[PDB]
């Protein structure tokens, strides 16, 4: 079950 | 024993044309169970173990959606990192991400992790407390400040301590037949004569699961590391693993030497002797 | 950061001449990920070869398993051929039953 990666979490 | 769920993501920029090559793999312990490859035709998260196939269309839609979101995040990141490091648009570069949770023998949360690399070097990693960041350089410091302001650690911690472990437990039950089974190493020793005065003893561990294993040589009951070779543990290709350890010995003195095998599947360690 | 691949070539099951088996080439410890791996029978490239999905270790270095069905014999020689940016010449590792 993959993380819900929020769009703001770019480097 | 302990268990883990880990995901590995690699994005490689393709400067001449198009989006990065993106490959995602999911593991429970040493068993791959899902994959995504941007070069593949399906454009779906795909099963790679029988026990995950029972998950319904909603699971596969959800995992496909999230893994695509990962790829787009990495696409943006590659552009940002090129700028941070003052690199041209000509070279190919690499982003790698790994995260996951470990649970103990009681299946309760043991630790979580989330690590990120640019061009094969540490960039930013979540610390053991899941509340702070290790930034390797000033570029990653900028990222750290951004992620602190956005409260990334708190939301990652919720996944790593909660969601990750819950789904790990689920997979361990559904895949019980293979995931909760230990395969003890099948062991033997071979003998190879170099000259009249020198011989190599090789101690073999085959067909074992999980991958964690220890092979050690002793001479007259004392550990020997000199004149030994230990190969990296390697996949057999059927889900099990292989390893060997060898020692060079004076011809005729083979009986002095013993190989010792330690593995989860072995209640007591094995001893082998020529 | 450029790391040269380690190579092991080996069989899935204990090798017996005239009996079907699987030939493996495990490549690890390399960076970047772009790599060319061929399995050879008597110097000639084997065609049906598959490989695992790219993954990596704690130190970020990549690993891949390349594999194909094969029947060893006494006459036939098998090998793995690897090219990578870190290598000036292709690296050829011959298969031996005892390793």
């Amino acid at each position: 079950f993959v993380l819900e990666l929020e769009p703001e979490w770019t480097v | 024993g302990s268990h883990s769920m880990r995901y590995f993501f690699t994005s490689v920029s393709r400067p001449g044309r198009g989006e990065p090559r993106f490959i995602a793999v999911g593991y429970v312990d040493d068993t791959q169970f899902v994959r995504f490859d941007s070069d593949a035709a399906s454009q779906r998260m795909e099963p790679r173990a029988p026990w995950i196939e029972q998950e319904g269309p909603e699971y596969w839609d959800g995992e496909t959606r999230k893994v695509k979101a990962h790829s787009q995040t990495h696409r943006v990141d590659l552009g940002t990192l090129r700028g941070y490091y003052n690199q041209s648009e000509a070279g190919s570069h690499t982003v790698q991400r790994m995260y996951g949770c470990d649970v103990g023998s009681d299946w309760r949360f043991l630790r979580g992790y989330h690590q990120y690399a640019y061009d094969g070097k540490d960039y930013i990693a979540l610390k053991e407390d899941l509340r702070s960041w290790t930034a390797a350089d000033m570029a990653a410091q900028t990222t750290k400040h951004k992620w602190e302001a956005a409260h990334v650690a708190e939301q990652l911690r919720a996944y790593l301590e909660g969601t990750c472990v819950e789904w790990l437990r689920r997979y361990l039950e559904n895949g019980k037949e293979t995931l909760q089974r230990t395969d003890a190493p099948k062991t033997h020793m071979t003998h190879h004569a170099v000259s009249d005065h020198e011989a190599t003893l090789r101690c073999w561990a085959l067909s074992f699961y999980p991958a964690e294993i220890t092979l050690t040589w002793q001479r007259d009951g004392e550990d020997q590391t000199q004149d030994t070779e230990l190969v990296e543990t390697r996949p057999a290709g059927d889900g099990t693993f292989q390893k060997w350890a060898a020692v060079v010995v004076p011809s005729g003195q083979e009986q002095r030497y013993t190989c010792h095998v330690q593995h989860e599947g072995l209640p007591k360690p094995l001893t082998l002797r020529w | 950061i450029q790391r040269t691949p380690k190579i092991q070539v080996y069989s899935r099951h204990p090798a017996e001449n005239g009996k079907s088996n699987f030939l493996n080439c495990y490549v690890s410890g390399f960076h970047p990920s772009d790599i060319e791996v061929d399995l050879l029978k008597n110097g000639e490239r084997i065609e049906k070869v598959e490989h695992s999905d790219l993954s990596f270790s704690k130190d970020w270095s990549f690993y891949l398993l390349y594999y194909t069905e094969f029947t060893p014999t006494e006459k036939d020689e098998y090998a793995c051929r690897v090219n990578h940016v870190t290598l000036s010449q292709p690296k050829i590792v011959k298969w031996d039953r005892d390793m």
